[PDB]
């Protein structure tokens, strides 16, 4: 398919990579018992590999001549040929957790800047104003877009130190 | 009392330590900082250097010649050029025993020789060289053309010769005839050349100075070109059969672009390269005829710069003022040339290795492996040279006065930005490339090779097909058959092109996977850290908030003493000698990767390469470790071979490496203190007292110290490098 | 002959070793470059650019030093 | 020898001359500020250039500057 | 006891807290739904 | 107040000496000579290293450099309250009185003292080091 | 012809190592330690 | 102020070190290096003789072994020569060794002295 790949349900070096890993771990079955803890876990881990395999082919994922799946980042790319969740959903799914954290942090130190001493409330975390400000988070890209367009997002050129130049 | 060394610092001569040594030898070609130094005697002391610099490199070019017409075997190189290993010069040590006599006794030598990597044999083959005789005649030339430039660069010191202020100032002049004269005429000539010599002798028919003016380049001997018939210059080319330097195969033609390599050398047409150059020739010449000089025609620079200001002032003042801050000052100028000089540099890297211009040059692997390394480290120093000179221009020669706002005002009143920014990108870059590669390790270790994160490089990949690459399948542009730009070329460049670039043998545009990816993104993190370090470094040269008068310490200083916290490399120097770091290890990287996927694809083997560059592990076991075998085997309990040097160098380099970390951890207090304990151990020893020492003892300043570690570890790496490079590949092949 | 070439490396490695640590301790009140170095305490990182440089010239640092060869040594 | 300039932002303190190792500042009468005393350097050619009156000066920016200039022995605290 | 929680919202312990929950968080994610490389 | 004059013929403290005395410099070059009063005999720090014992009454010392003798002062004024003072010495017997200088400590302010090395000027209206280029050598902007 | 002879490298490689650097280090010491009048 | 220990202030060694040509201090400087010269070339020609690369080698390692002191006793003199050049340029009693023409005679002396105790070891050895 996409830069000369062929999907992983159809790739012989995958299927190959999957017997070499089974074949293995079989070998190191093969000198414990039948009813012994290292033989339930061998067991385990030969049941996690089959799934991982089938979960990884049943995906869509496509393989190249090494029998590892390769992951498509290109958008049009992605969402024309079915790989938007390799690269694209876990892009904005990064982008909502990490602009969570960000938005926290940013209210927790406005919040905290209007104080007696900002400092000590730096040092010696306040939970509860930390737990609300994390929980009203959840509405940070339209509280982000409303201070954006509000002007309060950012400061001022005068009001920000810079050197003599 | 005061000494005589150095002349140019008064403050140095009356120095009584050995501090005044050092500094008068690294003082001595900043001349800016001489005493009574002027502005016309600056220039004048320039140009007298410019003309040693070029006598010194015509006296290497001839040295190189000479050694391989005298020592070498070029005679012999030219008839069987794929199995027959270029000579550099002999090997005269009375430190050889007699296995190491036979040891480095190859190449068809009567004695020790050591093999050329820098591939002057296939340049000088290419070009039109055949026998020792002609070798001989270019070292004399070289030689007496080296003699010329020096004596030239004595005259112009004398008076009645020296040049005044004003002519080092016609910026218009000098660019029109460096663009006309020094590009265009010289280009043309070489057209000249290839056309008259290097074409026929490709052909089998010798062209020297003895018959050069009654053989005819071309059967038609100057009608087509005077008639404006040119297309009968590219008439029956060179057939996909001929024997470079025989008639069997050969052609007529002498000025034609078909594209791609040479079936047999494996190097561009000498056809097409001639009339690259004359193509390029007409335009420089044409080039050469846009600033007004004597004549009323032409162009005024200051003109230009000062009509080029945006009308909504998105850019302020433009460039106004912006052509007396260039042509007043030379650090400007030098940091434009290193920067421009440094790029062209790394261009000649990629395109050497990529698109093989000498004949017989692809299948010596060595001699690709060097050439490639050395031009990409000579261009990463030149890189950082041309930043630390414009740390230098800010802090010299910068006036904020007449740059009043123009872009060069503005890129200081926003330079938080810039430095942010670049910090954002190199934060970005280095946790993600460093996350997928331990994810790669991680999954590799736990015996899962199927998790890890490969992204495949869709964007070079879709580059590679517009160009006609048809191994991804995009089929658009070059890879589709009935697109308008495949059609247009079909009967110029295509076809040999496109089938230049769809073999997997050559190195013309490699296939490439998420390997490639994640070591571009590596290179893509060296270069934005260094630039980093460096566009952080010349910014903040004029001051900071921790030292808001820094422009009045100079470009290099010690510190500004413990206080405020600590001001340990708080100077621009200091931004620089970080920088070095990085760009030492960026070229590590790039050097790294492109030797790797040339080792395995010339061992046959790119799957070795695609299946262990996704992981570190890879790179340090089926890389580092598996490709110093040989190298570490050149000497052992048993007895030596000829790349026993390689290994002493290799021995070298780390204890070089080493030796200059001393100088980079332990820093000047312990030193000073270890040293008056020797003084006094000097001055209370009897039958040794009675020799006194002329210079004070003591120990090396900050900077020096600085200057020193870096020195040794940049020669240790390089060194390191090249003796693993050339070995493993020389042994391999 | 390669037990002797080892055992005199290690007794140069630790007499360096014990080189920068006794010379952290006798030299950690006055010296010839720095005479109240007591006054400057232990642990401090200089006495500034001046006398060509007095960079590390604390015990602390000969001890930081002298990890560094106690590492090499071992 | 080192350059050692003293600015009019002195506030007339005394810290720089009672951190002065070398005997290098000192105090001399002057109206500029509310102490009436101003920082002095008559005796640059015994400056080693520790900055230790830097370090001491307590305006912003600093009153007392060390430039490092030549080098001789008694810049170079040599006692050799 | 108002101290002591003074002294469990320092940085330090709280950040340990913090990284033990959301540590335990993507174990328990990864046990769960073990070899997750897709969406 | 007078300038003193060095009294070659003065008692020193009860040492036992030591390796970080006088070198080659003192007999060619120049050394330092520090005299005091002491009220009663007490143990001292030598800036050289060592335990020295100084006498009751005057009190002199040699040191190489002039930092080992204002380290001795600072040591003495801060203990034991006293006030030392220092001179520069040459091989040729040329005696140069250095501190204090005018008699009174520069740490408060006598009159009489002209100031030296004086900018009346703040930092930031210091020129750019474009308008010092060209000069007789390597000149800083407040230096002018 | 230009060839030198069989015996160079036995005479310059010696002089090039030995007594070239010995009569420049001479002489560059010498310069260094004059004295101005 | 200095420190004096028996080492430093022993007579026997005193009187030892005044008995050495270098503290004889009245005697021609030139034949100070003669006596000075002849002492360490004969002492010089040891090493390169028991331990050079033609050591083994039989009828040649004592010739190898003198050509090669004689060598570096010629070095050691060119660098007495630069010594007294660079240390005597301008300005008990003053020893006439310390000055440009004693120190000059003085490694005259020197050379002929180590070539003739080169000359002398090697014959020694016969
Ligand atoms: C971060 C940089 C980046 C880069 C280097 C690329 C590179 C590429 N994109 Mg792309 N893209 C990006 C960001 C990027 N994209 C972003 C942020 C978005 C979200 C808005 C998209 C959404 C997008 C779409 C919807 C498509 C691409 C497509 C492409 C490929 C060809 C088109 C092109 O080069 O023009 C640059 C890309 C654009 C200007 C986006 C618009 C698409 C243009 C108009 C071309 C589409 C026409 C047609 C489908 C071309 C293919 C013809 C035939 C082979 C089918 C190319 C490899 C095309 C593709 O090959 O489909 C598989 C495609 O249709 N991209
Ligand atoms: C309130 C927290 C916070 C926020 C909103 C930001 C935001 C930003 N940082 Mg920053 N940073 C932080 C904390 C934070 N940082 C801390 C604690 C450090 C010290 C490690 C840094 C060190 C740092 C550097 C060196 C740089 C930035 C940069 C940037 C900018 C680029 C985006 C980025 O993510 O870079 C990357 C940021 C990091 C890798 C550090 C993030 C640390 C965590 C994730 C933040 C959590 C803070 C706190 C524990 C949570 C609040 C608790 C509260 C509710 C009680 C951006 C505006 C870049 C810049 O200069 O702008 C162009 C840059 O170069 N930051
Ligand atoms: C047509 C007239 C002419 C010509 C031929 C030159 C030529 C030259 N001038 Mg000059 N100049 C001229 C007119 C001219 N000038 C006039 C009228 C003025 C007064 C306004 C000046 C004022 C002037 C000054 C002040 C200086 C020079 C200098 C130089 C030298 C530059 C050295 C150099 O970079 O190497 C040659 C550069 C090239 C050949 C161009 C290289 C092209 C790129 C960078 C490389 C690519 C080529 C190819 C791929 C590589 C080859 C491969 C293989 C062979 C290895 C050069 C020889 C400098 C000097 O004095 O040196 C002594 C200098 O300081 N000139
Ligand atoms: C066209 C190229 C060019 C030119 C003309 C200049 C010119 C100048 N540079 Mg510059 N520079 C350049 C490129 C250039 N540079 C490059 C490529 C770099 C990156 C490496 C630098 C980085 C740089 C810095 C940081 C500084 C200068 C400075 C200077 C100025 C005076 C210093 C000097 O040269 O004294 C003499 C130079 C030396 C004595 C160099 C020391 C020897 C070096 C370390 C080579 C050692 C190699 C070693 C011996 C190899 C042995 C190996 C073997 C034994 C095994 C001068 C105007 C200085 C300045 O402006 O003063 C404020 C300054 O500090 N340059
Ligand atoms: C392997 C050695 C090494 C490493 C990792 C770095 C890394 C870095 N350098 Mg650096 N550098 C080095 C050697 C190194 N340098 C040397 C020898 C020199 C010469 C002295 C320099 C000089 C230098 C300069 C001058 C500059 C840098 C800068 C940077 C930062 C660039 C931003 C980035 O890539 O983000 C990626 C971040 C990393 C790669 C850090 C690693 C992150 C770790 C592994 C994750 C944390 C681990 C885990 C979660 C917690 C473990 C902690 C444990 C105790 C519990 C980065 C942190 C530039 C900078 O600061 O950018 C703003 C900067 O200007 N370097
Ligand atoms: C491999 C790198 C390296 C090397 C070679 C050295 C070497 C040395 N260190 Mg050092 N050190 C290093 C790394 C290194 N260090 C690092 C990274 C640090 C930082 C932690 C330190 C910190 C450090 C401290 C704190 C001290 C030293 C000291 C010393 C000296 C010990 C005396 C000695 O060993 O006698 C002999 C010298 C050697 C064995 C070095 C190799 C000499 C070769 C084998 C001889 C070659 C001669 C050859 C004929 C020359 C001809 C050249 C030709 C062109 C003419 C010595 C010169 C100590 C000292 O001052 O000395 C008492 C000291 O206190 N080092
Ligand atoms: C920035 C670099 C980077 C990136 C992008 C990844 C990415 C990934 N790693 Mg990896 N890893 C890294 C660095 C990185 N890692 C490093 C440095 C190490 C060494 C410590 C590891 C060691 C490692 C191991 C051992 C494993 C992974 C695994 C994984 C995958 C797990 C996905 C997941 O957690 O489920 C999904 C997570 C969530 C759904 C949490 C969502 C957050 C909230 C609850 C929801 C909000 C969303 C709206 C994922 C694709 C696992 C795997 O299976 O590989 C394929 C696994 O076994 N990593
Ligand atoms: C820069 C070019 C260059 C270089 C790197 C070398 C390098 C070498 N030459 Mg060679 N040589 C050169 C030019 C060069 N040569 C030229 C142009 C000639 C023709 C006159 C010769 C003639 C020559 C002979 C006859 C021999 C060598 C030999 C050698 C080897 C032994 C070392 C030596 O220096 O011998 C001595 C080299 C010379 C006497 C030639 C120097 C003559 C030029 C004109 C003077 C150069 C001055 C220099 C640039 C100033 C800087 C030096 C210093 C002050 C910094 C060595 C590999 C010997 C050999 O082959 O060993 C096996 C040997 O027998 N060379
Ligand atoms: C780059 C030039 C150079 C040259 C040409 C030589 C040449 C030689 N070296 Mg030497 N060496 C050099 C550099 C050089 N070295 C450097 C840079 C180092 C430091 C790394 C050394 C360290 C070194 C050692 C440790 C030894 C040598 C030895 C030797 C000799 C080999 C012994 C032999 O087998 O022959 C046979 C030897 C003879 C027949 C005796 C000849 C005696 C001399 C050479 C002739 C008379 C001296 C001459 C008249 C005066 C010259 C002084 C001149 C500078 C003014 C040989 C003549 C060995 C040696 O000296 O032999 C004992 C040896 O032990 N070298
Ligand atoms: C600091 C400083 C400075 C600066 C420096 C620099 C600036 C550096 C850099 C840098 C660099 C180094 C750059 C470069 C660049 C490049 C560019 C900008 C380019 C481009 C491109 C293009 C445009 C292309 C296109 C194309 C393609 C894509 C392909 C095909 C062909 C064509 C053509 C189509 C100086 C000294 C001035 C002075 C002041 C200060
Ligand atoms: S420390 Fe600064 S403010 Fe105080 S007296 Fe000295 S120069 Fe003036
Ligand atoms: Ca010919």
């Amino acid at each position: 398919d996409i830069a000369g790949l062929t999907p992983c349900s159809e790739s012989k070096a995958y299927a190959k990579l999957e017997k070499k890993e089974l074949k293995t771990l079989e070998k190191r079955l093969k000198q414990y018992e039948a009813d012994s803890a290292p033989a339930v876990a061998l067991k385990a881990t030969m049941e996690r590999t089959k799934a991982r395999f089938a979960n990884y082919a049943k995906a869509g994922l496509l393989c190249g001549n090494d029998g590892l799946p390769h992951l498509i980042a290109d958008p049009g790319l992605a969402l024309k040929y079915g790989h938007a969740g390799e690269v694209f959903i876990p892009t904005f799914g990064f982008l909502y957790v990490a602009g969570y954290i960000g938005y926290v942090g940013r209210q927790y130190l406005i919040a905290v800047k209007g104080e007696a001493k900002p400092t000590d409330k730096e040092i010696i975390i306040d939970v509860p104003l930390a737990t609300k400000l994390a929980w009203q988070g959840a509405g940070w890209p339209l509280a982000a877009v409303q201070e954006l367009q509000r002007g309060t997002l950012l400061e001022k050129e005068e009001n920000i130190t810079v050197s003599p130049r | 009392a005061t000494k005589l060394f150095p002349k140019f610092s008064q403050g140095l001569a009356q120095d009584p330590t050995t501090r005044r040594i050092w500094y008068g030898l690294a003082m001595a070609h900043d001349f800016e900082s001489h005493d009574g130094m002027t502005e016309e005697n600056l220039y004048q002391k320039i140009f007298a250097s410019h003309f040693g610099q070029l006598s010194i490199i015509f006296l290497w070019t001839s040295g190189n010649l000479f050694h391989v017409a005298w020592q070498g075997n070029f005679e012999q190189w030219v008839t069987d050029p794929v199995h027959i290993r270029p000579i550099a010069h002999a090997i005269w040590d009375p430190h050889f025993g007699q296995p190491a006599v036979e040891a480095f006794t190859r190449g068809g030598a009567s004695g020790p020789v050591n093999i050329s990597t820098s591939g002057v044999y296939q340049w000088w083959y290419t070009i039109g060289m055949r026998t020792n005789q002609d070798l001989y005649v270019g070292s004399v030339f070289l030689a007496l053309v080296s003699a010329i430039f020096l004596f030239a660069g004595w005259l112009h010191l004398q008076p009645n010769f020296q040049p005044s202020l004003s002519w080092f100032k016609d910026a218009e002049s000098r660019l029109n005839h460096h663009l006309s004269g020094l590009f265009g005429v010289s280009s043309l000539a070489w057209t000249g050349h290839l056309v008259h010599v290097a074409i026929p002798e490709s052909r089998g028919q010798h062209v020297g100075w003895d018959n050069f003016l009654s053989v005819l380049p071309h059967p038609q001997g100057l009608t087509p070109f005077f008639t404006g018939n040119w297309a009968a210059y590219a008439q029956s080319p060179d057939t996909a059969s001929h024997v470079f330097g025989t008639a069997q195969g050969s052609g007529q033609a002498i000025l034609t672009f078909l594209g791609g390599f040479h079936p047999q050398t494996q190097s561009l047409w000498l056809t097409d390269m001639a009339h690259h150059h004359l193509a390029i020739a007409v335009i420089f010449i044409v080039a050469g005829h846009m600033y007004r000089t004597n004549f009323g025609i032409g162009h005024r620079m200051q003109a230009i710069l000062e009509a080029h200001t945006p009308p909504s002032g998105s850019l302020g003042a433009g460039h106004k003022g912006l052509f007396d801050t260039v042509n007043n000052s030379l650090h400007f100028q030098l940091g434009l040339a290193l920067a421009s000089v440094g790029t062209i540099t790394s261009l000649v890297a990629q395109h050497m290795y990529s698109l093989p211009p000498y004949a017989f040059q692809a299948i010596d692997f060595t001699t690709q492996a060097a050439l490639y390394t050395h031009h990409q480290y000579i261009a990463g120093f030149i890189m950082c040279g041309a930043f630390a000179h414009g740390a230098i221009f800010f802090i010299r020669d910068y006036d904020p006065e007449q740059n009043k706002g123009n872009v060069l005002a503005r890129m200081l009143d926003h330079k938080e930005a810039l430095i942010s920014h670049l910090s954002w990108v190199s934060l970005f870059l280095g946790f993600h490339t460093l996350g997928l590669y331990v994810h790669n390790d991680v999954m590799q270790a736990f015996g899962t090779p199927e998790k890890q994160i490969l992204i495949e490089p869709v964007f070079a990949q879709w580059i590679q097909a517009a160009h006609g690459k048809a191994l991804y399948g995009f089929d658009f542009l070059l890879s589709s058959k009935t697109s308008a730009a495949f059609a247009n070329g079909q009967s110029l460049w295509l076809p040999g092109w496109l089938d230049a670039i769809n073999n997997n043998q050559n190195s013309l545009f490699l296939t490439i996977g998420p390997g490639d990816f994640l070591v571009h993104h590596a290179i893509a993190l060296g270069l934005h850290t260094t630039t980093l370090i460096l566009v952080k470094g010349a910014l903040d040269a004029r001051g900071s908030k921790l030292m808001p008068d820094k422009k009045d310490f100079g470009y290099s200083f010690p510190c500004d003493g413990p206080g405020r916290g600590g001001t340990c490399d708080i100077s621009a120097y200091d931004a620089f000698y970080l920088a070095v770091f990085w760009m030492l290890n960026t070229i590590g990287w790039v050097t790294f990767y492109w030797h790797w996927k040339h080792l395995t694809l010339w061992q046959g083997n790119v799957a070795q390469f695609d299946e262990s560059s996704t992981y570190l592990m890879g790179w340090l076991r089926d890389y580092l470790w598996l490709n110093s075998s040989q190298l570490i085997n050149g000497y052992n309990p048993f007895g030596m071979n000829s790349l026993s040097v390689w290994a002493w160098t290799f021995l070298f380099g780390h204890l070089i490496y080493a030796t200059g970390f001393m100088f980079l951890i332990s820093w000047r207090g312990y030193w000073q203190e270890l040293i008056e304990t020797l003084v006094w151990a000097h001055e209370k020893t009897p039958l040794a007292n009675l020799v006194y020492w002329k210079d004070k003892p003591v120990a090396l300043s900050i900077v020096q110290a600085r200057l020193v570690g870096l020195a040794h570890f940049s020669v240790g790496y390089i060194f390191t490098y090249a003796a693993f490079l050339i070995a493993s590949t020389s042994g391999r092949f | 002959t390669s037990d002797f070439m080892v055992h005199h490396i290690h007794a140069f490695t630790i007499h360096v070793t014990v080189l920068i640590l006794l010379k952290g301790v006798l030299f950690a009140r006055s010296s010839r470059l720095i005479p109240d170095k007591a006054n400057l305490g232990f642990r401090f990182p200089c006495d500034g650019p001046g006398r060509g440089g007095t960079c590390q010239v604390s015990a602390w640092d000969h001890v930081f030093l002298g990890l560094f060869w106690m590492y090499n040594s071992l | 020898a080192h350059i050692v300039k003293i600015y009019d932002t002195c506030i007339g303190c005394t810290q720089c001359v009672r951190a002065c190792p070398l005997d290098v500042l000192e105090m001399v009468p002057w109206d500029g500020c509310k102490a009436s005393q101003m920082a002095s350097a008559p005796r640059t050619e015994d400056c080693v250039g520790c900055k230790r009156c830097e370090t001491a000066c307590p305006t912003d920016f600093l009153s007392v500057r060390v430039y490092l200039g030549s080098e001789s022995t008694r810049s170079m605290g040599l006692s050799y | 006891m108002k101290d002591f929680t003074t002294y469990l919202s320092t940085a330090p312990v709280i950040a340990t807290i913090w990284f033990t929950f959301t540590a335990g968080l993507l174990i328990e994610i990864n046990r769960y739904f073990p070899d997750p490389l897709v969406f | 107040w007078t300038v003193p004059t060095l009294n070659p013929d003065t008692p020193s403290p009860i040492f036992g000496g030591s390796t970080g005395g006088l070198l080659r410099k003192a007999q060619t070059e120049e050394f330092y000579v520090i005299t005091w009063e002491a009220k009663k005999e007490q143990i001292f720090e030598m800036p050289t290293g060592g335990a020295a014992i100084m006498r009751q009454g005057p009190n002199l010392l040699k040191f190489g450099k002039k930092e080992q003798c204002l380290a001795l002062t600072t040591q003495l004024r801060n203990k034991f309250k006293l006030t030392p003072c220092f001179y520069r010495v040459f091989p040729d017997g040329k005696v140069q009185y250095l501190h204090p200088a005018d008699g009174v400590y520069p740490e408060k302010v006598n009159a009489g003292r002209v100031g030296a090395n004086q900018n009346m000027r703040r930092i930031g209206q210091n020129v750019n080091p474009i308008k010092v280029k060209f000069s007789g050598r390597m000149m800083s902007p407040a230096e002018i | 012809p230009f060839v030198p002879p069989s015996w160079a490298p036995s005479v310059f490689v010696p002089l090039t190592g030995l007594v070239l650097p010995a009569i420049a280090m001479a002489t560059l010491f010498v310069y260094i330690e004059k004295e101005a009048p | 102020g200095m420190l004096e220990t028996p080492v430093t202030s022993a007579p026997i060694v005193a009187t030892y070190l005044s008995n050495l040509p270098a503290y004889r201090t009245g005697v021609a400087p030139v034949l100070r290096g003669v006596e000075i010269g002849l002492a360490h070339g004969f002492l010089l020609a040891g090493p390169f003789i028991k331990l050079g690369p033609l050591r083994n080698v039989p009828e040649t390692a004592e010739i190898a072994g003198s050509l090669s002191a004689a060598g570096l006793v010629l070095i050691l003199a060119l660098c007495l020569s630069i010594y007294g050049s660079a240390q005597f340029q301008s300005t008990v009693a003053r020893d006439p060794l310390f000055s440009a023409d004693g120190w000059s005679e003085f490694a005259a002396g020197f050379l002929v002295g180590g070539e003739a105790g080169v000359a002398w070891a090697y014959v020694c050895t016969q």
